[PDB]
């Protein structure tokens, strides 16, 4: 298919994922990043979600793309739902496919509730996600907004 | 009194009828009793029945289709709670020798069934080059004439979808052991069930831990019953590749 | 006896110089008289002679079989003994109600985990010399019936007393 | 036998179990993890209990499944 | 014995070189159990390790016993009892069968769909440098 990647070994925290064949260059360019999420199972209802830490890109003489992925797992989806919590382990081998956008919608939209969501931005890897956050915990809990100069900070500030 | 109200109180009382756990009284025990009371309700020459034979009658290894929950939650959310009341998942899926049996009639047509096949590969396999126990589904097709049997098998093996049935050969007998090792070959992706007697054969030359998914539509086949079985009605082919 | 099997193993068969990997077809007669035991001792000699499956190669070849002018009855059932002592075949025919792919002969070809291939009959032949594209050679063995084969191939012609010479040639 | 884990390397502080056969998927989901609690033993008389602190399990193409599970000994039942 | 050392040595491959060993199935007929047991008890001491599908006394025929024995480089060949251990383990190989035959006045009956031949021999001393 487009892409083949599957899990070669795991940690209690990590996982590192091997990329085998990436027909499709694109998949690679938005969808492989640090930070971008990935599928970790092998059936399409209930998965491992996780984030992107570190790749390693290696090419040579004869042998095949040495294609690496550094990937850390962030909770766990059950059909559309997601829970969060990195105790659940994948037995590797798992196939790894860059999540869909129903799941990552899925990530920001079950942990805080409908009536306090307070939507200022979108996720950066995919803009077609927008990334609520919780209102209420948004304020209790002070906001340190930080960046250097000409960053966007104050324009950040004004914009929540 | 509404019929939500109603709703928890007949799940309630069905519980402890049976004395069984708790998903089985949602949809295996509450579904095939509201049938069975509507095919007995629509009845214009019997309506008197007592309940003494009305709990045997339900107590089947069948989930059957009602038509009043499939207009209420309609096909998005009726095949959701199908999925997960038998067809349960978790991220490790153990190398289990899964049996597929569904149900091949003349009104549906090759498409329709082809990616239901493509479900069922890409959802319960594992061929990876390095895993190092392997597994692959089995599949079982009945009612369905050998000519339009035979006409699926073709057309699967052009666009890469090597199986295994047990003839390795024109002419050859039944000969099950290409089927359990077609189980353990990454290059086999998928095992062809072709006959009954084709079938009955494999579960006794399996010792590993067997699952059978039925999807049917109108006949079921009587499966033995020390098997875990998950036998379903669907109005067509379309709604078995949502569930797996 | 013997100083007539001599003349046809050294005139026509060559076994020691030919080595190279091409798709070399074994036309055999069988018939009603001969059992399927020196059958299958012929099929045994034309499989450890003409084939090379060792690990060290790079070109791996295997034989071609054809069998004619016999009953369909055990032609399967010489086709369920073969299968059954570990000499792996194919014939076109992977799966019950499949049509003839002669795509699975061009595999078994270099498969070494595929010992020969075997061909039901006379247009499964005509078929797979379409989809061969290398060399091929048709080594046919007769007793009272030939059978046809195109010019354009390189055929030789054998006729032996009945079957039991056969292995001794090959 | 659902699991086949046993100790291949020993330090005063440190052992190092390796998982041969792994055949029930759940043992490594919920007793197999991180702070879990194992057995060591030859008998199931006397044993020495153990927390595991770092587990690995790798997979390459031809050879077996290498499940690597670093514990520590706690303590003795007798 | 000598027989036996001499058709073990030319009608076995069992050193690590190769990936296919195999070993030759022994049969004898028309004696006595007293020195057909002598003669594997003499057999066993020269570190001839052979089987015959009795792992244990008081054992019934297990045909898997020549099987692994049959791709085992330890054990040397396989020895068969009498006729009806013989046709036991026949149905138990699968793969291609071949019996050789050396007799001087009783000949056993081999079922027909084998590849057999069948050897006169003056005595039991000529045998030796046929195989
Ligand atoms: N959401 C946004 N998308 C794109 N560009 C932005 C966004 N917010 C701020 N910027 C850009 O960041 C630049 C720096 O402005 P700002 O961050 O307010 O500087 P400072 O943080 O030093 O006050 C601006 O020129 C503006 O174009
Ligand atoms: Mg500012």
């Amino acid at each position: 298919n487009d892409i083949n990647a599957e899990v070669v070994s795991v940690s209690p925290n990590k996982l590192k994922i091997s990329v085998d064949d990436l027909e499709e260059f694109k998949i690679a360019e938005e969808k492989l990043g640090v930070g971008s999420y990935l599928r970790v199972s092998d059936n399409q209802d209930v998965a491992l979600l996780a984030i992107i830490d570190n790749f390693s890109i290696e090419v040579k003489e004869s042998q095949k793309q040495k294609y690496m992925i550094e990937a850390s797992p962030i909770g766990l989806v059950k059909n559309g739902k997601f829970y969060r919590g990195g105790d659940s382990l994948a037995l590797p081998p798992k196939k790894v496919e860059p999540a869909k956008l129903d799941e990552i919608i899925s990530i920001y939209s079950d942990s805080i509730d409908i009536n306090d969501r307070f939507t200022f931005s979108s996720l950066s890897l995919n803009t077609k996600v927008s990334v609520p956050v919780n209102g209420n915990r948004f304020f209790n809990k002070h906001i340190a907004i930080v960046g250097s100069t000409g960053s966007g900070k104050s324009h950040t500030v004004a914009k929540i | 009194k509404s019929f939500d109200d109603q709703k928890k109180e007949t799940i309630q009382i069905i519980k402890n009828h049976f004395q069984c756990e708790d998903y089985e009284a949602e949809h295996y025990l509450y579904s095939n009793a509201f049938r069975k009371t509507y095919d007995i309700s629509c009845n214009k020459k019997d309506r008197r029945i007592k309940k003494s034979d009305f709990v045997e009658s339900i107590n089947k290894s069948k989930v059957l289709f009602n038509i009043w929950f499939y207009q209420y939650e309609g096909r998005k959310e009726y095949l959701r709670k199908l999925k997960e009341s038998f067809i349960r998942r978790s991220v490790n899926t153990s190398p289990y020798a899964r049996f597929f049996i569904l149900e091949f009639q003349d009104k549906t047509d090759i498409k329709t069934v082809k990616d239901c096949i493509y479900k069922i590969q890409s959802n319960w396999s594992n061929l990876s080059k390095r895993t190092d126990r392997p597994y692959s589904p089995f599949l079982l097709f009945h009612g369905t004439s050998d000519a339009n049997l035979y006409e699926l098998k073709n057309q699967l093996f052009n666009e890469d979808l090597i199986f295994t049935d047990g003839y390795p050969f024109k002419g050859s007998v039944f000969t099950p052991k290409m089927l359990i090792e077609g189980f353990s070959n990454k290059e086999i992706h998928f095992q062809f069930i072709n006959d009954i007697d084709d079938f009955n054969e494999t579960l006794n030359s399996i010792n590993i831990r067997k699952e059978v998914y039925q999807f049917y539509t109108e006949n079921c086949l009587d499966i033995p019953s020390q098997l875990p079985q998950v036998n379903i009605q669907v109005k067509d082919f379309a709604d078995i590749k949502e569930i797996v």
